[PDB]
């Protein structure tokens, strides 16, 4: 029925911009994996923890391709579109992997 | 694939 | 690419119980209707501005059912249950009601 | 719909 959350990390959610070639800000922020027992569903929400706006609500579909670029920096290419979190700590980032693989898996 | 990381 | 909000207002997310035949609290959050122009897409996220944790984060679906039960509670049926929002203001319910009936025209 | 609260 609600929202229960699995992790929750800081990071800086951008978009890899395919043209400009460069990686682009998608608006740190307070990343969180969420899931709905009552739909068996995953979704990444980030939110700006300074004026508390949602700039992302991403579903990890069922095949997804989670990417750990680097201990502090992880990417995702839906199929049309590749995203990557600037994090704020390794632990946080080692988090937020274990939470993001963990859904994937539930996923399949 | 997943381009190269800023930095 | 990024959640765009079309909407904010204070309300508190509440689920009918069918079986308790009662009106139950789903845990005032904040209520917001994002839009995903990068999907055309809109939804109903609440976030408790005490703990910010998201408590709802619902799709306005195309056949859904706005009813406003009255000046400051308003309820809709996805086609399996029933959701409604008891604001905390005539004011924030006309604005959030403007939101959603929009939302939902364009849904069709 | 059932009655508000």
């Amino acid at each position: 029925m609600s929202e229960q959350s699995i992790c929750q990390a800081r990071a800086s959610v951008m978009v890899y911009d395919d043209t400009s070639k460069k990686w682009v800000p998608i608006k740190f922020s307070r990343i969180n994996i969420y899931h709905n027992t009552a739909s068996s569903t995953f979704r990444v929400v980030g939110v700006k923890l300074q004026d508390q706006q949602v700039v992302i609500n991403y579903s990890i579909v069922k095949g997804l391709k989670y990417n750990q670029a680097t201990p502090t920096f992880h990417q995702w290419r839906d199929a049309r579109q590749v995203y990557g979190l600037n994090f704020a700590s390794k632990e946080e980032a080692t988090t937020f992997s274990n939470a993001m693989l963990f859904a994937l898996n539930i996923m399949n | 694939e997943f381009p190269p990381p800023p930095t």
